[PDB]
């Protein structure tokens, strides 16, 4: 029981550094909103 | 001049509808217009 709790909560711990640390991480939603960004802008950029 | 108020305005030709503010720009003497990314007069220098 120890072991395996020290295992999560080591690992849960580990999981900040690697959201905060790989930048690409959270690339899907970032793109989602680039996506929209993008093509609003386009829209914009399209009126001249 | 009638500033911050829903207007058709004409400025030398320049024909339009909105709402006129002071503005910070900085424009040049060889300037007369200012535009947005869509290619739409979004400032401009009163001619008098």
């Amino acid at each position: 029981q120890k072991l395996i709790a020290n295992q999560f909560n080591s690992a849960i711990g580990k999981i900040q550094d690697s959201l905060s640390s790989t930048p690409s991480a959270l690339g899907k939603l970032q793109d989602v909103v680039n996506h929209n960004a993008q093509a609003l802008n386009t829209l914009v950029k399209q009126l001249s | 001049l009638v500033k911050n108020k829903c207007v058709n305005f004409n400025f030398n030709g320049l024909k339009g509808t909105g709402v006129l503010t002071e503005s910070n720009k900085k424009f040049l003497p060889f300037q007369q217009f200012g535009r947005d990314i869509a290619d739409t007069t979004d400032a401009v220098r009163d001619p008098q």
